[PDB]
């Protein structure tokens, strides 16, 4: 439980994208964020693990429910 | 059944969601939740794009695109979502 | 404006008394169109029972282990002397060459040490065992007794209380799942 689970990635959202909203709490060792092979879109499922339990909590606790892209991201918890 | 639709708008912020909204003198709080946009009297295509709506009874509730945690201070009619 | 007058005029009176006192009002003086505003006989007719809806309803205005527990103890014993927020008998017990445990917040054993150290705080309370000791609890039935009713009454909000949140818990539940499910829109 190392993680942010972001459910929401808009358009214009990425790994990098993922790993840089997750990374002030903590350095995000892995991220992908989980499209339909049929669209090349993200469908907003991603993964942002990091290194540090604390880190990777806090932004799932900090991040909730927020604004990218004018759409809503929601970091929460990975199971 | 008794579901009056007086149709007030709903006047909030993202950006946390706030919105104001009149007092309806009810013990109901707002309940929101985000969802697929597959519901509807047309259902436009294109539907991937999701409804994250915060309703009530007194107010035209606060939906939005959206492809506990908030509150509602009553004695001030000011609603939150963080 | 005189028409406006009579129709917010008929409209108080009929916020305050109504139709029944129109009929009535319009047998009294129906022979002359003072009264045609509550009559079928002014133009003022949809406008006078309107605004006698207005100014009724607040719509119009008037017209105008033994082991861990043996070392969860010495931690009670230590927060019990620890007497500075910076300063006490065990900021040298944690960096102090040896292993330190209990000095966990994170740690789930950090619940027990806390409530160790509320035993050793009803333990060092001037009343709870310092230099006075009262006896209405040694030699006390009837305290107890009063102790007994005060528990109870504490349990008896506190049933109410857990009765009061499950309503109100079941309603909301109820009213989200009934919340608006068509009209789905931004502004």
């Amino acid at each position: 439980k190392r993680v942010l689970y972001v459910g929401g990635l808009a358009e214009e959202v990425d790994d990098k994208v993922l790993h840089a909203a997750f990374i002030p709490f903590g350095d995000i060792t892995d991220i992908q964020i989980p499209l339909d092979y049929e669209t090349e879109k993200h469908r907003g499922f991603a993964f942002v693990e990091f290194e540090l339990a604390e880190d990777a909590a806090a932004a799932i606790d900090n991040m909730n429910e927020s604004e990218l892209f004018g759409r809503t991201i929601r970091v929460n918890l990975a199971k | 059944k008794f579901v009056k639709i007086g149709r007030p708008g709903y006047k909030v912020t993202k950006q946390l969601f706030q919105i104001d909204y009149p007092e309806i003198a009810e013990g109901i709080m707002p309940r929101h939740r985000f969802m697929s946009a597959y519901e509807q009297r047309i259902e436009p295509p294109d539907r991937r794009w999701q409804y994250l709506l915060m309703a009530a009874e007194p107010y035209e509730t606060i939906a939005f695109k959206v492809p506990f945690w908030t509150h509602w201070n009553r004695e001030t009619k000011q609603f939150f979502l963080q | 404006p005189e028409v406006r007058n009579i129709v917010d005029k008929t409209a108080s009176f009929v916020a305050r008394n109504g139709p029944e006192f129109e009929a009535r009002i319009r047998q009294n003086e129906i022979n002359n169109p003072k009264f045609n505003f509550l009559n079928p006989n002014d133009p003022y007719h949809a406008y006078y029972r309107h605004k006698v809806s207005e100014f009724k309803e607040g719509k119009a205005q008037e017209p105008s282990s033994a082991f861990d527990l043996d070392v969860v103890k010495l931690t009670a014993q230590f927060v019990a002397r620890n007497g500075r927020q910076f300063l006490t008998q065990l900021m040298q017990k944690e960096q102090r060459n040896y292993q330190f445990d209990f000095l966990r917040p994170q740690h789930s054993l950090f619940n027990y040490f806390t409530k160790l150290v509320e035993q050793y705080t009803k333990i060092l309370i001037p009343p709870k065992g310092l230099f006075s000791k009262l006896k209405k609890e040694a030699e006390n039935p009837r305290e107890v007794l009063d102790q007994v009713c005060y528990r109870v009454e504490w349990a008896k909000f506190q049933e109410r209380e857990r009765k009061k949140e499950e309503e109100e818990k079941e309603k909301e539940r109820v009213a989200y799942a009934q919340i608006d499910w068509h009209d789905f829109v931004v502004v």
